[PDB]
DNA sequence: TTTTTTTTTTTTTTTTTTTTTTTGA
């Protein structure tokens, strides 16, 4: 009963070739490349699940040696798309029997395309011509003025069923170099990113689920765990169409272990950290702006100063070098406290007690000459 | 506007201030914060009926044995009483509904040659006149109502109201030292770099300002250059400035300022304002200095400036033409 | 890495807040009703208008120009609902280039599109009715009446076209068992803002104020009509309301018809409006809703930087600062002179000193001797138009140059019409299609970076590069993603077709001296190698309308290339990437300015972008069918058949060469409220970005700039905008010192931004 | 000597396809 939410681009127009599958037709269908993928399974417990509790079921689901751990799979395939969403399911299929689960270990751990068949075999009608019903039922209306449906809708008006189906799932297949370019040139980014911000960012929930794809790729690009070399040397730059990019990401090791269950958590722990010196030094700037009574040149003077006397590039690297991790186990993070609000208030908001009814301003530069 | 109730509630939250203010700044004094008498005068805009300012003077005596000597010491004492006064929760929360900016006090009108307006006088519009807050244990009502008529009250060098001991508070606190400012110029010096100061950007072009006549040594090469930039770019003026001699005017650490007044021709002949063409007579009613300061990434920027005594361009003000590198 | 971080962990509190602002729920009574906007419509003059609240929110993120807030924005498409517009196309198209540079955004129009601005609305009377507020305290519904009377000539047709219309729409699928959320994928061409209530307006200082109350109106009717499923879920519009309130400013012209003086005065923009208006920042309470961005992430000087904070927070002005500007100081001979500054924009504050500072360069760059080359721009009068609107002035007598003495300017795209050097208007009746036509010269200069000014249809002819730039091009489709990923096998085909003819350069290369006899024996050996695995031989080009066609005929002529670069490239190292490499589909020769590009097929058919920094190249003729779309409009295509229009060839950065299209306008504004098709106006519309108007500089940074400011008009405000288009204070030079002169400084927002800055409730991000 | 009068933005609907060269007085 795992589950997996998969993204998918076929070799051309990937709308067409997808509708033309659940229609049963062999017109056009290419063979699906299956690229980024994440697997869970319903928690049995009411509030069981820990951080380390979800390192390990995680690190169970993914097998280090290559594929998945279950006996049958329910596969929601999914295109970029808005429903905000950043994906959109398509069409979603069982796999059971010995061959099914064979075709989808060999495609999910390797990269070698699912032929048309074995999908075709395999479609949950119960379920997914569900999905799409009422899009389908939209259309009927509006060409007025369910898998026969679908196909009596496909060859009634093909303009606008095409029109529907890209305009929902907007942006449905993009480029081959899209992908490489919006997801980081590093391997690590293509694999993980892509699976947290496309695949896992909305359904595990957090605040990661509000973060752009800059700022995750820069979790990412912190989410310094060893570096294995690549088998065969292939560079992550050399790779043209998305039988490349699926093989890159299917092969990797950021994709079937350990690397791949500390991802997620690592998100949340980092937001954790990073939230709480921000809101503590945010809390102190807030205060301090309202009861500053100043001038105001030296008003700008102090807010300046203070925003970069908390975030500075200096702090702000040692900051995120406190945060690296060189491990994903959460038991056996390198992960240290961040001195980035300490500091700022050891220098800068210990003076706060100077304009506190106090006079110790005056204190630090009195020099009171009093001749007697 | 205001009533007048707010306002007298306000000044007395100002006293309480003050007087904690005075016995922290007159540490041996004995200031008792409900008997020390303040005296208040407002200008005359009951119903304030005030669409402008509540003008306002607040007296106090130099606590015994304390005399204050000195400008910036009287400045220091009003920066101590106006930080002071914002940080009693009562004042602010009375007339800081009405207050648009909190700076109450001013500090520079105790400059050598600058006049304040006296009490129970006008302006040429409003005739300060006082407005009674009675100390809350004051034992002598009437006598303090009949101490705001005494002219010694309210004059700045007053005779002191048998003297064994008098501690004379000549020097406090220095300018441009706000905690924000030293830091952020640290920070600058860490982050952005050192910017060297005129003098040792002019020590490396063999000049040292201790002796006289030392910068009129680079001057006299630099005229050459300023002369061949204007008579090419400003050269309706042109056969102006061949004979001048450069004249030592204002000197700030960061800014050289050098008169260039002529003698051929005509001792007091005026060097014609290179810009805003006037009359033969009109034009011919201008001063010129040329400004050493240090710019860019430390290297001697030099400039060219006017001062014009006609209504077109800003009179007595001084104007920037052209800047050369040196 | 690290630069982003505060605005990634500070932009969070803002979408922590635009959420709830968009899932607020009104009372039923509250929503604006249908029958609101029919009598909108029945009314003819804008007094008896009912007194009526259009609900509205709004989110303001303020900060400094080029303070990176677009961040903010970023943030804000990738996770919320929203519809991204912009003041200006130029805005727009900007927003659009940062919003794809990090994921999907839909082609971002502006504002005016959104709420339906069309071609007649441009040239309409924005100012005529008046009105007395009933007000102080100005309520709401007072300020909206008066925002709608000051627009009733645009309200008003924007209603009528709306309503008269006709149904159908969302009210159709609304009743599936009586699925609106799939009603606009499913039926097409509906506008944008039936689909969303977060409504993000950049650079929106430079809107007027009457414009907020606008969209919120217009807000409302598209969302009545169609009975939206946010109409039915009591959802309200929020503006979230992105620009720089002291860096831009909004500018109101009106035309006296017979004293023909075009007035331009000063407005109030959307964000002074809503930051300044005691009524607008209660009701939609701008203290729980501003955001201002506070870093100059290009500036990396520290002295530039405290002047910036000066100027722009209103702080007073010191001797140091001074003494700072006073090292930019340069003569008003040197900065007019063109031989100085070369390769600096030059700004002024009179549209008259820049048609000056033009015409002397010119002359200068003629006489030493780029190219100073002529081309023609025309003007199409006509008989009755003259003759009514003559007869409707009151003033029956004007000759036709008089009336060319101003609206000139308002007969198309004021930017370049008013800053051009030009000749003497040759205007002879050429009423064979009953008209009348003008003649002048608009003299650019050759081989500069000019800009697109209007809307042109770029057609590349070729790439005049490197044979490295093309394998560059080729490696990573560049070209290709930008025609768009719905139209990749269009962009392949021309990809092809030049490999297939940019053969021969190779050849020409051959020709090369300092070269072995067998360093060229080996090159042809190796040359002889590839055809082997393949000399141009006889390839067969072209493919039938197929996917895959493009994928694997264009495939093999990518790797041909490919390889082909790449092997030549290791065959003469270095040599052979700088080698200049230019591919065309036809015969392209270029003596001097004029070039000739034979007869075309419009192989690839786009539009040029207005930000693209395009080059100019040349005046080549060889018409093309798809510049010539002409359909009034007819009668000048006659003339344009007959006298060739010449299409002006520009350079874009990669280095392709385009041909594009001319532009046309009309001037149609009364007195009599009869709107009627005079003057249609022929020209090329680009810009020379060496010298502008310091209003004009508000709306793009510039590299390098010389600032020649007129005393006695000098505002601060100018001196800012003027000094803060470039990031270095390095190239920066200036005719007088801003600071030491009489200026006239406006800090009444300044010190509105600095009570917002000591407020707890306003969100400062760094 | 008076003396001026400065600046801006928006205006769409698509992607291919019939060639002509003596005229005047
Ligand atoms: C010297 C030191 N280093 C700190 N940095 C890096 C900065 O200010 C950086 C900055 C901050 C604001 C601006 C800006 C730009 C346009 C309008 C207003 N403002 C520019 C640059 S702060 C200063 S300090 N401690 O003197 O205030
Ligand atoms: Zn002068």
């Amino acid at each position: 009963p795992v589950e997996v939410t998969a993204l998918y681009a076929t070799d051309g127009c990937v709308i067409t070739s997808s509708i033309a599958l659940l229609t049963n037709s062999l017109l056009g269908a290419e063979p699906v490349y299956i690229f980024s993928y994440d697997a869970y399974t319903h928690d049995g417990r009411a509030d069981g699940p820990t951080e380390q509790d979800r390192f390990e079921e995680s690190r169970a689901l993914y097998q280090a040696s290559g594929g998945l751990n279950g006996d049958s799979f329910r596969v929601t395939f999914c295109l970029l798309g808005t429903e905000r969403g950043r994906t959109r399911p398509m069409f979603v299929c069982r796999f059971e029997r010995a061959d099914d689960v064979a075709a989808l270990q060999d495609a999910l751990a390797h990269g070698t395309p699912l032929q048309p068949d074995h999908i075709a075999a395999t479609l949950d009608a119960e379920a997914t011509f569900a999905l799409h019903a009422n899009m389908i039922l939209a259309l009927t209306v509006a060409i007025n003025n369910g898998q026969r449906g679908l196909t009596t809708l496909y060859v009634h008006h093909e303009v606008r069923v095409l029109a529907a189906y890209r305009r929902a799932y907007y942006g449905s297949a993009q480029s081959p170099f899209w992908f490489l370019s919006k997801f980081g040139p590093d391997e690590k980014s293509l694999v993980l990113t892509t699976r947290y911000y496309l695949l896992q960012a909305q359904r595990l929930g957090g605040a990661g689920a509000t973060y752009d794809l800059q700022a995750i790729k820069d979790i990412c690009a912190t989410y310094a765990i060893p570096h294995a070399p690549r088998p065969d040397t292939v560079s992550a730059a050399s790779l043209t169409s998305f039988a490349a990019i699926t093989r890159f990401c299917c092969t990797s090791q950021y994709a079937r272990g350990a690397a791949a269950a500390g991802f997620p958590l690592y998100v949340e722990r980092r937001i954790a950290a990073d939230v709480r010196e921000t809101s503590a030094l945010e809390k102190f700037i807030t205060h301090d702006r309202s009861c500053l009574r100043v001038s105001d040149r030296e008003f700008i003077t102090y807010i300046y100063l203070a925003h970069f006397e908390c975030f500075s590039p200096p702090r702000l690297a040692t900051h995120l070098r406190a945060v690296t991790t060189h491990d994903p186990n959460p038991a056996a993070s390198t992960e240290q406290p961040s001195p980035l609000g300490r500091e700022a208030v050891e220098q800068f908001f210990c003076h706060v007690r100077a304009q506190l009814n106090i006079g110790e301003y005056v204190k630090h530069n009195v020099t009171p000459r009093e001749t007697v | 506007p205001v009533p007048f109730r707010r306002l007298h509630e306000a000044l007395g939250h100002f006293r309480r201030g003050a007087l904690a203010a005075v016995q922290l700044l007159f540490p041996a004094a004995r200031v008792d914060p409900d008997a020390y008498p303040c005296y208040f005068f407002k200008s005359a805009c009951p119903v304030c009926s005030c669409t402008d300012k509540i003008g306002l003077r607040v007296c106090m005596p130099v606590p015994a044995p304390y005399v204050v000597h000195g400008s910036l010491t009287m400045r220091g004492v009003a920066r101590v009483i106006q930080q002071a006064v914002l940080l009693d929760r009562d004042f602010v929360e009375a007339i800081g509904s009405y207050v648009k900016n909190f700076l109450l006090i001013d500090t520079g009108v105790y400059a050598h040659g600058h006049s304040l307006r006296l009490p129970y006088f006008a302006k040429i519009c409003g005739r300060l006149l006082p407005v009674f807050v009675i100390p809350p244990a004051c034992k002598d009502v009437p006598a303090f109502v009949a101490a705001h008529a005494d002219p010694r009250r309210f004059h700045f060098h007053a005779p002191p109201t048998s003297p064994r001991e008098i501690r004379v508070l000549h020097s406090l606190g220095g300018d441009y030292v706000s905690f924000f400012e030293r830091k952020a110029s640290r920070n600058a010096l860490e982050h952005f770099g050192r910017r060297e100061t005129l003098t040792e950007v002019l020590g490396r072009y063999n000049v040292q300002p201790d002796a006289g006549g030392t910068v009129e040594g680079f001057a006299s090469e630099l005229l050459g250059r300023i002369v061949a930039c204007i008579e090419t770019h400003f050269p309706e003026h042109a056969g102006e400035y061949q004979a001048v001699s450069v004249r030592r005017a204002v000197s700030k650490d960061d800014w050289v300022l050098l008169q260039l007044v002529p003698v051929r021709g005509t001792l007091q002949q005026s060097l014609s304002c290179l810009r805003f063409k006037h009359g033969r007579a009109s034009r011919a009613t201008a001063r010129t200095f040329v400004a050493l300061s240090v710019g860019a990434n430390n290297r001697l920027c030099v400039s060219l400036c006017q001062q014009c005594f006609a209504a077109k361009c800003d009179s007595n003000r001084l104007h920037t033409l052209f800047t050369i590198d040196a | 890495a690290f630069l982003n971080f505060t605005s990634m962990h500070g932009v969070q509190p803002i979408l922590k807040r635009i959420r709830e602002l968009s899932q607020q729920q009104l009372d039923g009574a509250q929503v604006p009703h249908l029958q609101w906007f029919r009598d909108v419509a029945a009314l003819e003059s804008p007094a008896g208008l009912p007194l009526r609240e259009f609900p509205f929110a709004v989110y303001l993120i303020t900060g400094n120009a080029g303070s990176g807030k677009s961040t903010c924005v970023q943030t804000i498409n990738e996770v919320l609902d929203c519809v991204v517009t912009g003041a200006t196309r130029i805005a727009a198209q900007n927003m659009y280039a940062k919003l794809s540079g990090a994921f999907l955004s839909r082609p971002i129009n502006t504002i005016f599109h959104e709420f339906g601005f069309r071609g007649n609305h441009v040239q309409a009377q924005l100012g005529q009715y008046p009105y007395t507020l009933t007000s102080n305290p100005a309520s709401l519904e007072d300020l909206q009446r008066r925002d709608l009377t000051y627009y009733w000539e645009v309200i008003l047709d924007l209603t009528k076209r709306a309503l008269a219309a006709s149904r159908n729409e969302f009210r159709a699928l609304a009743a599936l068992e009586r699925l609106t959320r799939l009603a606009p994928a499913t039926h097409g061409a509906l506008p944008a803002f039936t689909r969303s209530n977060v409504i993000v307006i950049d650079e929106a200082g430079l809107l007027g104020r009457h414009l907020l109350t606008a969209v919120v109106y217009c807000w409302w009717m598209i969302n009545a009509l169609y009975h939206t499923p946010q109409y039915a879920a009591r959802l309200r519009p929020v503006l979230v309301c992105v620009g720089s309130p002291t860096q831009t400013a909004s500018l109101e012209s009106t035309f006296e018809h017979q004293k023909l003086r075009c007035s331009v005065r000063q407005s109030e923009n959307v964000l002074t409006y809503l930051i300044c208006n005691r009524t607008l920042r209660e009701y939609a309470r701008l203290s729980y809703s501003w955001a201002i961005f506070i870093n100059n992430k290009r500036c990396v000087e520290h002295e530039f930087g405290n002047l910036m904070k000066v100027l722009e927070y209103g702080l007073p002005i010191t001797e140091e600062h001074m003494q700072f500007v006073d090292r930019f100081v340069v003569p008003e001979n040197y900065i007019t002179n063109p031989a100085n500054l070369p390769g600096w924009t030059r700004l002024f504050s009179s549209h008259k000193e820049v048609s000056a500072y033009m015409a002397k360069l010119h002359a200068y760059l003629k006489v030493t001797r780029f190219v100073v080359f002529t081309l023609p721009v025309l003007t199409f009068v006509s008989v009755k138009e003259f003759d009514e609107y003559r007869r409707l002035t009151h003033q029956p007598g004007l000759t036709i140059e008089k009336w060319l003495t101003a609206n000139a300017s308002r007969i198309t795209n004021y930017s370049q019409s008013q800053d051009q050097d030009a000749g003497h208007m040759r205007c002879e009746v050429h009423s064979k299609q009953q008209l009348v036509v003008a003649r002048n010269d608009v003299t650019y200069v050759l081989n500069s970076q000019i800009a697109v000014t209007a809307r042109l249809r770029k057609l590349v002819f070729g790439f005049s590069g490197t044979f490295r730039a093309f394998e560059a091009v080729l490696r990573d489709d560049s070209f290709v993603k930008t025609q768009g990923e719905t139209s990749v096998e269009f962009a392949y085909r021309f990809l092809s077709r030049l490999i297939f003819s940019g053969l021969i350069s190779f050849y020409n290369f051959l020709q090369r001296p300092g070269l072995d006899a067998t360093q060229r024996t080996l090159a042809y050996a190796r040359m002889g190698e590839l055809t082997a695995e393949i000399f141009y031989c006889h390839y067969t080009p072209g493919e039938p309308e197929t996917t895959a066609a493009v994928h694997t005929q264009f495939a093999l002529l990518k790797r041909a290339f490919l390889g082909r670069f790449r092997i030549l490239q290791e065959l003469f190292g270095e040599a052979f990437e700088v080698a200049p490499f230019s591919t065309y589909v036809d015969n392209v020769i270029f003596r001097g300015c004029e070039m000739l590009t034979g007869s075309p097929r419009g192989g690839l058919m786009s539009v040029a972008l207005q930000t693209d920094n395009y080059t100019l190249m040349g005046y080549t003729y060889a018409r093309v069918f798809a510049f010539a779309d002409e359909l009034a409009t007819a009668n000048v295509a006659e003339l344009l058949e007959e006298a060739p229009l010449p299409y002006v060839v520009l350079r874009d950065q990669h280095g392709f060469m385009s041909v594009v299209n001319t532009n046309i306008s009309e001037f149609v504004e009364s007195i009599d409220s009869t709107e009627l098709a005079m003057a249609i106006n022929a020209d090329y519309g680009i810009s020379s970005k060496l010298a502008m108007t310091i209003t004009r500089s508000q709306g793009l940074s510039l590299d390098k700039v010389a600032i020649c400011f007129t005393p006695g008009n000098l505002r601060l405000n100018s001196a800012y905008v003027a000094m803060s288009r470039t990031t270095s204070s390095e190239f920066l030079r200036m005719n007088l010192n801003p600071l030491r002169e009489r200026h006239e400084r406006d800090d009444v927002i300044s010190e509105h931004i600095l009570s917002a800055l000591r407020d707890p409730n306003v969100v400062i991000v760094y």
